C-alpha cells in the first residue's frame, strides 16, 4: 500500500559498504529486497492508475535492478517502464525501450530486440511521429527478422516501410520491396494469394512513370487472369494506363467511380489515386 | 563508341518529340551521330542523336512513341553505343 | 533573362519562399516562350525601364 514508506526504508538501505557496515558479505540481499519491493511499488502505482508515477517507479526499479547483477529482468523492467508511458500520455518510454533493446542484444540475442524496436517504431509512427526514424526502425528490425526466418515481420515491417515511403519519398524501394515479398509470396502454397495486393501495390505506385510498367508486371506475374480478383489489380490498370497516357480523366476517374463500390477504399489507396492524378495534372494542368 | 551505361529519362520538351531523335546532352554525344540502344542480348534498337543543353551527362531522354516501341522505362540502366551505317545496302530507297 | 547570345527576354519579379536562393522559378507559358527546361543554368539580371517611353497606353 505504501506509496512512500517502502521507498523511504529502501533509500536508507541502498549504500555501498566500505565501513563498519561491510563485515563479511555484500548488501546484495538488501538491494534484492529493495528491488523486489520497488517492483511491488511500481505495481501499486500502476494499480492506482498513476502511469507516470508508476512508470518512473518502474524506472528506478528497472535501473537499480542492474546494480546487484541482474540484466535478465532489468530488460523486463525496462519494457514495463516503457509500457507505462506508452499507456500514459507522453514520451520517455522511448528511452525505456532504447535502454531495453541494446541490453537485450548485448545478452547475445536477436528477437526481442526487434520485437520492441517495432514498438519504438509504432510510437515514432503513430504517436511521437518520427517516421523517417521509425521506418528505419522497421528496416533494421526487419533485417533482424529476416536473419531469423521470422518471415512474418520480415514481410510486414517492409510493407510498413514501402506503403508510406512510396507516397512520401522512395520510389524504387516500392517495387523492390513489393517484389521481394511477391516472389516468396508466389512460392509458398500459403502465401501466393496475398501476392495479389502485393503486386497491386507494386503496380499502382507510379514513380513519375506514365508507362505500362504495371503491365510489365502483368506479363511477368503468374496472374492466371481467369482469376478475376487480379482484374481489380490489372484490368483496373489496363484502363487507367491508357487513361493517363491519353491524358484522359473521365475514364481514369470512372475507374474509381465503379471501383469504390466493389472495393472499399482506404486512405492509402485514395492518396495514391490522388498521386497518379497529380501525374495526370502534370500531364494536363497547364 | 563501344558502349556506355546510360539512364533513361523523359524528353525535355514537346519540341524534340516530333523529331524521332534520341535527345542527349552536349557533354556526352553530338548532334548528327547515330546510336544503337541495347537492352538485352536479343533486343537491339537503332536511333538518331540530337543534343540539347538540358539532358544530364550520362542519361538519354526518349519520347513516349520511342518508349512505346522499345519497352523502355524512365529510370533504368541501358547500354547505348554509337552505330555507324554503311552506305551500300543500308540507304533506304523504297520504304 | 539571358540564356543564349540571341535571346534577351524581360520578366517581372515576385519573391516566394519555396524557390531556392540562387534559382528562378517560371511558369509553363514563360518556359514555353523563352524555350527553357529545368536543369539549365541561366544568366539573370535586373533590368529597369524608361517610365515615359515604355509605359503602356494602348495594347
Amino acid at each position: 500500500a505504501e506509496a512512500m514508506a517502502l521507498l523511504a526504508e529502501a533509500e536508507r538501505k541502498v549504500k555501498n559498504s566500505q565501513s563498519f557496515f561491510s563485515g563479511l558479505f555484500g548488501g546484495s540481499s538488501k538491494i534484492e529486497e529493495a528491488c523486489e519491493i520497488y517492483a511491488r511499488a511500481a505495481n501499486m502505482f500502476k494499480m492506482a492508475k498513476n502511469w507516470s508515477a508508476a512508470g518512473n517507479a518502474f524506472c528506478q526499479a528497472a535501473q537499480l535492478h542492474l546494480q546487484l547483477q541482474s540484466k535478465h529482468d532489468a530488460a523486463t523492467c525496462f519494457v514495463d517502464a516503457g509500457n507505462a508511458f506508452k499507456k500514459a500520455d507522453p514520451q520517455e518510454a522511448i528511452n525505456c525501450l532504447m535502454r531495453a533493446i541494446e541490453i537485450y542484444t548485448d545478452m547475445g540475442r536477436f528477437t526481442i530486440a526487434a520485437k520492441h524496436h517495432i514498438s519504438i517504431a509504432e510510437i515514432y509512427e503513430t504517436e511521437l511521429v518520427d517516421v523517417e526514424k521509425a521506418i528505419a526502425h522497421y528496416e533494421q528490425s526487419a533485417d533482424y527478422y529476416k536473419g531469423e526466418e521470422s518471415n512474418s515481420s520480415a514481410n510486414k515491417c517492409l510493407l510498413k516501410v514501402a506503403g508510406y515511403a512510396a507516397q512520401l519519398e522512395q520510389y524504387q524501394k516500392a517495387i523492390d520491396i513489393y517484389e521481394q515479398v511477391g516472389t516468396s509470396a508466389m512460392d509458398s502454397p500459403l502465401l501466393k494469394y496475398s501476392a495479389k495486393d502485393y503486386f497491386f501495390k507494386a503496380a499502382l505506385c507510379h514513380f513519375c512513370i506514365d508507362m505500362l510498367n504495371a503491365k510489365l508486371a502483368v506479363q511477368k506475374y503468374e496472374e492466371l487472369f481467369p482469376a478475376f480478383s487480379d482484374s481489380r489489380e490489372c484490368k483496373l490498370m489496363k484502363k487507367l494506363l491508357e487513361a493517363h497516357e491519353e491524358q484522359n480523366v473521365d475514364s481514369y476517374t470512372e475507374s474509381v467511380k465503379e471501383y469504390d463500390s466493389i472495393s472499399r477504399l482506404d486512405q492509402w489507396l485514395t492518396t495514391m489515386l490522388l498521386r497518379i492524378k497529380k501525374t495526370i495534372q502534370g500531364d494536363e494542368e497547364d | 563508341m563501344a558502349g556506355r551505361s546510360m539512364q533513361a529519362a523523359r524528353c525535355p520538351t514537346d519540341e524534340l518529340s516530333l523529331s524521332n531523335c534520341a535527345v542527349v546532352s552536349e557533354k556526352d554525344y553530338q548532334s548528327g551521330q547515330h546510336v544503337i540502344v541495347r537492352t538485352s542480348p536479343n533486343h537491339k534498337y537503332i536511333f538518331t542523336l540530337r543534343t540539347h543543353p538540358s539532358v544530364v551527362p550520362g542519361s538519354v531522354a526518349f519520347s513516349l512513341p520511342q518508349r512505346k516501341w522499345a519497352g523502355l522505362s524512365i529510370g533504368q540502366e541501358i547500354e547505348v553505343a554509337l552505330y555507324s551505317f554503311d552506305k551500300a545496302k543500308q540507304c533506304i530507297g523504297t520504304m
